[PDB]
């Protein structure tokens, strides 16, 4: 059968980066509410620029979705580190 | 010359140990242990006993066991004592001197 | 030798601190964060006690905390004091100073 | 020492400014400002305190403030004061004196 | 000087012994003949007459026979006596000395 399907918001087709920001078991999905938006142009690399977002976050306790041209090794591993061992809501 | 777990510096070499890295920041981000590299702050365990060098007599190292250095980037051999790891200086390359 | 926020430096080593780069040019023209490079404008903030590189006696430090210095392009090494960026280099390094 | 423009030179060094380059031939033919390059001829404006280069005490530098001299042509240390380039040689590099 | 095996070190040159290298580990893993490598534990067997690179006067050697120490890495000369090796430095080579 034919069928309707109405997509609303941004949806721009780019999925999580590392299984391991996974949070939700049904359905394989990464959810947050009420979250920070952090917008980079160029790709991020170091450890210098991607910590002060995630103590601006850390601080106010609030998610934080990172999206970026690329997500290189260093930050990645801090990321997933936090994530992992602190719970801190990232993706 | 004083010497350090029964290890004594030769002529000026400086025997000093680096200072742990941080592991978390000033907030509560933590940081892989292989974004840590090399730490410039050390203490002095063990000194020699004069500088060959010098012409005539031989003069005495100025740094004092205990003291806190800040040390260069690119020097330093490496020891092991009682299994633990020192770094091995001349005394003319410690860059600096802390005081309190 | 004369401290500075507990850091000393050794021997004939002058710890400076360069001077704020241009912004906006005489006229009404911003000038681009990447562009201005490098200045050679400094300030002596910490001074050592004296020449190891003299035959005999130590020589004193050729400038005082607080002169105006001009330095070399070339050299310098990079150290943190309460997280504000020093530059450290050799008293024979330092090319003129300025007088008022 | 002998300050200009409210600069010092350290040590032995001096500080000389190059004559202008010729823009007409003896006779009428002018030339190129691309084809110039750069002029030996200098006029010292400034020289420092004395040699560290020297055992013992320093010694004096051997050209005085006003001299004409002849430069060599890979040497020397660009500087700018009141927007106007000097240059800053050391005192054993000067090729030559001219007199009158 | 003091002679070993009729052989006598010349000027500041030290002969020395490197000690066996370990085949199992404090447990009862045993390691492989090829992994060892190289030992920096020496014993001292011989010890040269004197510094030529001090100006007037020769000094005599900093270290005497029997003594333990830790060598560099990278230095050495090879020597065979009564069918076993040793090792040649020089007096200033030698990085560190034991105590008991």
């Amino acid at each position: 059968n034919d069928e309707l399907e109405i997509i609303e918001g941004m949806k721009f087709d780019r999925g999580y980066i590392s299984p391991y920001f996974i949070n939700t078991s049904k359905g394989q999905k990464c959810e947050f509410q009420d979250a920070y938006v952090l917008l980079s142009e160029k790709k991020i690399s170091s450890i210098q620029s991607i910590v002060p977002a995630l103590e601006i976050a850390n601080a106010h306790r609030k998610p934080l979705v990172i999206i970026a041209e690329d997500v290189d090794g260093e930050a990645l591993s801090t990321l997933v580190l936090n994530r992992l061992k602190v719970g801190l809501q990232v993706v | 010359g004083q010497a350090f777990r029964k290890f004594l510096p030769l002529f000026d070499r400086v025997l000093v140990e680096r200072s742990a890295a941080e592991t978390v920041t000033k907030g509560g981000i933590m940081l892989p242990e292989k974004s840590q590299g090399k730490v410039l702050q050390a203490t002095v365990v063990a000194v020699g006993s004069g500088s060959k060098g010098k012409g005539g007599e031989i003069q005495p190292v100025s740094v004092k066991v205990g003291d806190k250095v800040l040390l260069p980037e690119y020097g330093g051999t490496k020891v092991v004592l009682d299994d633990k790891d020192y770094f091995l200086f001349r005394d003319g390359d410690i860059l600096g001197k802390y005081v309190d």
